[PDB]
RNA sequence: UACUCGAGUGGCGAACGGGUGAGUAACACGUGGGUGAUCUGCCCUGCACUUUGGGAUAAGCCUGGGAAACUGGGUCUAAUACCGAAUACACCCUGCUGGUCGCAUGGCCUGGUAGGGGAAAGCUUUUGCGGUGUGGGAUGGGCCCGCGGCCUAUCAGCUUGUUGGUGGGGUGAUGGCCUACCAAGGCGACGACGGGUAGCCGGCCUGAGAGGGUGACCGGCCACACUGGGACUGAGAUACGGCCCAGACUCC
């Protein structure tokens, strides 16, 4: 690109491929569950995972992934959601923190307790 | 301790009022002329010098300036919307 | 009448007061035309330094200092110099 | 209005508007009469009206209703119109 | 009794300081001039004067309306509240005559000349403070100036007080600030006007660097005050807790 072309056109930088559209730039959004169901990951990995469809304060319909092993989520349960991709599920881009609001951390966890929100032993 | 009505205010002389030079382009005015200035500058990022011209218009009450002539400028009083620059003296005509 | 102010900056638990000659019309932290020093009581000596010549020129040009500023100027002896009564008295306790 | 100081200020401002409107209307009537004399086209009566109007204009300006340089401005403009006609 | 004081004027102060960023791409912002085109109380500092007569109103008392806020009618009292006149002749304007500078009308030597015009208020007898004009200066301010400072031509022509002249009106100050008439132009592909975005900057994060992002606090400016407008007061109004009108909100 010659100098005159540079002056004529200006150099345009990449437009960011923004991910995690739901929070619209927020580190957190609060939502209410609409359904609880299961889905089958892509061909390389087959399983039966648990995903929840939640209504957001930002009025966006996006599924979220259910961590841990056991959950107490039934339809119309206020929940908390964070940002994170998931490759096994193609239409999933969100997690659901445990130990906050009505979602508690699965019992019997002592390793990586902080990530799932569990208390100590006594 | 009397004293007349002679407690004045501060002084201020006259200093530098903008002076420039350029070429006249449109003479179809009446006792008014528009001039263009040639200046050089380098891009803040590229480092390549840049030669761009801005649009200006001066004053003449008699219109002795023809199309395509070089003139000098002195900032006079605001006299019309968008026009405040007044010609001092002609440097050449064509 | 531009008065000798004490510009303030910094944080809460340690205020700062720079000696500024400015008009009282602006904010307390507003336009500072000329700075001649600062004043801070947080330190026990609370050392203060004054430029006698600039202070005197401002006084003669028409800036009336505020009462604490004038008192501190007497302490530094600048008021004594301007009055010419006792002369120039140096008693400031330079910090140990 | 919720403070005694501000309410008192509003009272005082209304009083001084009554006063200033009176004075300014008088000045405007003087200038209007001068204008009427000029577009009628008289000389000596025009000059006498100039005298009276200038005296009252200066009185008002010194009182502070209007401002000195502009007072000189319209007085000298009127003198210029008179000398022109 | 005045030690003292409710309120009552009169002032002065209230345009301070504190808050917020919705709009705003603009001389809105940083820096650089400015003005022989403006003002500016309260501060100091050299330098004339402050004679004189008059009247009214609040407050108060009475009456009346009205829950109310609020209001009127009548009597009465004073003034750093008010106005006339005395002068001014150094200041503001106009018709006649030199030198300096040139960056031009013209400025300065208060250049000389004839006319006419114009201001004040007292308080304390003690580190004594007040009023009016302007040769000296400062500050706060206004105007406009080169440059600059998002993205979108899948926004290309826009603009009629719009663009300039003359004349009037207008401003603290030149100017379409406003008016009338003349000419048809001015702005436009070295991106006009259009659309979405968003207070600007000294700065904060990053990067060796250029550069990218960004505007937390502090601070320099800007704009805003339930939404839309307008005006009075003065040296100083976008007048946040100043005024009026219209809508919404809440309440009596
Ligand atoms: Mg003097
Ligand atoms: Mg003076
Ligand atoms: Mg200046
Ligand atoms: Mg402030
Ligand atoms: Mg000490
Ligand atoms: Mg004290
Ligand atoms: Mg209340
Ligand atoms: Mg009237
Ligand atoms: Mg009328
Ligand atoms: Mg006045
Ligand atoms: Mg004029
Ligand atoms: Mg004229
Ligand atoms: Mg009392
Ligand atoms: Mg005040
Ligand atoms: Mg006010
Ligand atoms: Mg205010
Ligand atoms: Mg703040
Ligand atoms: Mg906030
Ligand atoms: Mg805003
Ligand atoms: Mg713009
Ligand atoms: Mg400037
Ligand atoms: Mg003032
Ligand atoms: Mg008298
Ligand atoms: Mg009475
Ligand atoms: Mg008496
Ligand atoms: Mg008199
Ligand atoms: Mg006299
Ligand atoms: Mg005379
Ligand atoms: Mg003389
Ligand atoms: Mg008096
Ligand atoms: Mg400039
Ligand atoms: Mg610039
Ligand atoms: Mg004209
Ligand atoms: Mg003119
Ligand atoms: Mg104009
Ligand atoms: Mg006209
Ligand atoms: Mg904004
Ligand atoms: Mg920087
Ligand atoms: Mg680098
Ligand atoms: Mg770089
Ligand atoms: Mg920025
Ligand atoms: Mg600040
Ligand atoms: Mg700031
Ligand atoms: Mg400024
Ligand atoms: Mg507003
Ligand atoms: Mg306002
Ligand atoms: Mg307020
Ligand atoms: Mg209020």
């Amino acid at each position: 690109p010659t100098i005159q072309q540079l002056v004529r056109k200006g150099r345009r930088d990449k437009i960011a491929k923004v991910k995690t559209a739901a929070l619209k730039g927020s580190p957190q959004r609060r939502g209410v569950c609409t359904r609880v169901y299961t889905t089958t990951p892509k061909k390389p990995n087959s399983a039966l995972r648990k995903v929840a469809r939640v209504k957001l304060t930002s009025q966006v319909e996006v599924t979220a992934y259910i961590p841990g092993e056991g959950h107490n989520l039934q339809e119309h349960s206020m929940v908390l959601v964070r940002g994170g991709r998931v490759k096994d599920l193609p239409g999933v881009r969100y997690k659901i923190i445990r130990g906050s609001l009505d979602t508690q951390g699965v019992k019997n966890r002592k390793q990586a307790r902080s990530r799932y929100g569990a208390k100590k032993e006594k | 301790q009397k004293g007349p009505k002679y407690t004045p205010a501060a002084e201020k002389p006259r200093g530098r009022r903008k002076t420039a030079i350029g070429y006249v382009v449109s003479d179809k005015m009446q006792k008014t002329i528009v001039v263009e200035l040639e200046d050089r500058k380098s891009h803040p990022l590229y480092g390549k010098i840049i030669r761009t011209t801005k649009k200006v218009k001066a004053h003449d009450e008699n219109g002795e300036a023809g199309i395509g002539d070089r003139v000098s400028l002195m900032e006079t009083r605001p006299l019309s919307a968008t026009k405040r620059w007044r010609l001092v003296e002609i440097l050449e005509k064509a | 009448a531009v008065k000798i102010k004490l510009t303030r900056l910094g944080k809460i638990r340690n205020p700062q007061y720079r000696i500024i000659v400015a008009d009282a019309r602006t904010r307390r932290d507003g336009r500072a035309i000329e700075v001649i020093g600062r004043y801070h009581p947080k330190e026990e000596p609370s050392l203060i330094q004054i430029d006698s010549e600039r202070a005197q020129y401002w006084l003669g040009v028409g800036a009336q200092p505020t009462e604490p500023v004038l008192a501190l100027l007497k302490i530094t002896g600048d008021w004594q110099k301007f009055k010419g009564l006792p002369g120039a008295e140096g008693t400031l306790k330079v910090k140990e | 209005a919720n403070i005694k100081s501000q309410i008192k200020r509003i009272r005082t401002n209304e009083r001084r508007r009554l006063r200033n409107q009176s004075v300014k209307s008088s000045l405007r009537t003087a200038i209007r009469g001068f204008r009427e004399a000029v577009d009628a086209g008289d000389k000596d009566k025009a000059s006498e009206l100039l005298h009276a109007t200038s005296r009252k204009l200066d009185k008002a300006a010194s009182k502070g209703v209007i401002h000195p340089n502009q007072a000189a401005n319209k007085k000298s403009a009127l003198a210029l119109a008179l000398n022109k006609l």
